[PDB]
This record gives structure tokens, sequence and C-alpha cells, in this order.
């Protein structure tokens, strides 16, 4: 009964170490840094089973990396609070969602790195940014695993409870 | 030259009449074999396009499982070096 | 009278020609657009491709490249693993 995931944001934003933290098998391997993509199943109770790139976003597989866009269940547009451009990079990926992303799809963003605190943004910076955009917010620590299982169970909520709208 | 220069040219405009009228009948249909192509070839970018994610994630999944067998493999062995150098060890 | 009417046949045939030399330059602008389009649904289909054939050396060479890495290390232990139980024997 499968859902399809997808990570979004920049290098060092901390989406390796959030997948690797999320799901906890630590005999998979990293191709994240050799190649540019990975790919992981994490089976989950809601009363499912997911499937989640993450990705480098560089330019020798932007073809492929942009057909995940095309299939995605749900998006997770994820920034660092400890870099500032980082959050504000974040509409520019929105619209480059849109025009890739089947409308349907579900979206949510992320404030990572709650943990390291030279903290720019605040968590209600982080959700002028969310509510203009009529999008969720969660924000995680990738390292101390705040939030992180709740990141993935939220979002595939919202997904189950959209099938059954129709 | 005169009449003839005519009677001839007249003839000669005839031909040139019929082969471009045929040429006219052959690009059209050309072209509609050129459109095939094209709406086929427009198919195969498409269906590619969408086959693709699906078949990437095949080469994933064995990939990492090709790994993780391989990596557990030869934890299972480590499990068995501190068992017996702690075997000895205590004795 | 027939002078006369050769004449003007001529001039008919002479446009129903031109309009044909027209109709022919046309088409075979169509054709070249056509063409155009086609070209670029082959383009991408390569491109991509060129892409899936890059990911599937790579990404493959990457894994055996860990599992020699895995296996070579593994060994290394099967080793010490034999020289351990050859001394629980001893004991
Ligand atoms: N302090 C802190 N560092 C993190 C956290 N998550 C990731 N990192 C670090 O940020 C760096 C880049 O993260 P990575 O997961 O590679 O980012 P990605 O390129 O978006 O996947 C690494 O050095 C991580 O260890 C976190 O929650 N707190």
């Amino acid at each position: 009964s499968i859902m399809k995931i997808l990570l979004i944001g920049d290098v060092g934003v901390g989406k390796s170490c959030l997948l690797v933290r999320f799901v906890e098998d630590k005999f998979n391997p990293s191709f994240i840094t050799t190649i540019g993509i990975d790919f992981k199943i994490k089976t989950v109770d809601i009363n499912v089973k997911l499937q989640l790139w993450d990705t480098a976003g560089q330019e020798r597989f932007r073809t492929i990396t942009t057909a995940y866009y095309r299939g995605a269940m749900g998006i997770i547009l994820v920034y660092d609070v400890t870099d500032e451009r980082t959050f504000t990079n974040i509409k520019q990926w929105f619209k480059t969602v849109n025009e890739h992303a089947n409308d349907e799809a579900q979206l949510l963003l992320v404030g990572n790195k709650s943990d390291m605190e030279t903290r720019v943004v605040t968590a209600d910076q982080g959700e002028a940014l969310a509510k203009e955009l009529g999008i969720p917010f969660i924000e995680s620590s990738a390292k101390n695993d705040d939030n992180v299982n709740e990141i993935f169970f939220t979002l595939a909520k919202l997904i189950q409870e959209k099938i059954d709208s129709n | 030259s005169n009449y003839n220069q005519l009677k001839e040219d007249y003839n000669t405009l005839k031909r040139e009449l019929s082969d471009r009228d045929d040429e006219v009948k052959r690009l059209r249909e050309d072209i509609a074999k050129e459109n095939e192509l094209r709406t086929k070839a427009e198919e195969e970018a498409d269906k590619l396009n969408k086959e693709v994610e699906d078949l990437t994630a095949s080469l994933f999944d064995e990939a990492n499982n090709m790994v993780a067998d391989a990596r557990k493999e030869k934890y299972a062995i480590e499990i068995l070096n501190k068992r017996l150098t702690e075997q000895l060890r205590e004795k």
C-alpha cells in the first residue's frame, strides 16, 4: 500500500542526516555523496509503505531527479535555522515545485537543526513563510531526534486523508 | 523565334507544371508521414519520462540491498570475532 | 484566335505554376518545422537514456566498490578469527 515522498532543499541543510535518522538502518549505504541520489523504504503503521528520495540536486541527473517531482505524493521543503539564506531560498523552490509537482500531491515545510543554536530564524518567523503558501509546518533536530518521526508521520496522514476525499 | 518558340515554350511550361503539381501532391504525403514520426517520438519522450522513477527506484533497491547483505555478513563475523576474542579472554 | 487562345492559356498555366512554386516553398518550411519538433523529441530521449546509462554504470560500479570493501575487511577478520580458534584448541 505505497506512498511516494521526496525531500527538497540546499546542500548543508541536513537532509541526508534526517533520512538516515528517520529510517534506522545502519547497513544501508550512502550514495548521496558519490552519485548524488539515495532512495529508502520505511514501512510505518498508520492504523502503508513509504518510499523516499533524497538528492544533491546537481545538474548531472537533473532530468531524472525531475521525474521524482512528477510522481511524488508528498514533498518536504526543508530549511536550516542556523542558515538565513536557506530560510529565504524557499519560494524559488516552491515555484520550482509546482511547475513540476503533480497538482494534488501534498507539501510540508521543515525547519531543521533546531539543535545547533546560532539559530537565525524563530518558529513564528517560520510559520510566517508557511502561512502564505497554504502548507503545514514543523521544525526538528536531525541530530537529537526531535520531531523527526513526526515530520513523516504527519505528512502521510494528510495524504491518506486526501485519497479518500474522492 | 517565334510561333514555334511559343508552341514549344507552352509545352515546356506544361511539363514544368506537372512536375510541380506532383511534387506538391508528394510533399503533402511527406508531411503526414513526418507527422506520424513526430507524434510517435513525442509519445516516446513522454513514455520514458513517466516510466523512469520506477525504473530508477529499482536500481537503488538492488544497489542498497547488495551492499546491505554484504555489510551484514561482514558484521556478523565481527560478532564472531568478538565472541571468541572473549571466549579466550576470561579463560 | 488560336494564337490568342494559346497566349492566354500560357498565361493561365504560368500562374497555375507560380502557385505551386509557392505551395512547394511553404510545404518545405512546414516539414522542416515538423522535423524541428521531431528532432527535439529524439533530442531529449537521448539526453535521458544518456543519464540513465550513466547512472546505471556508476551506481553499480559504486555498490560493488563498497561491496569489495565489505568483503575485503570481512576476510581480514576471518583470518584473525582462525588464528583465535587455533588457540582455543590449545587450552
Ligand atoms: N547541528 C546539527 N547538524 C546537523 C543536523 N542535521 C544535519 N546536520 C549536519 O549538517 C551537515 C550537512 O547535512 P546533510 O544531511 O549532509 O545535508 P543535505 O545536503 O541537505 O542532506 C552535516 O555535517 C550534518 O551532520 C542537526 O539537526 N543539527
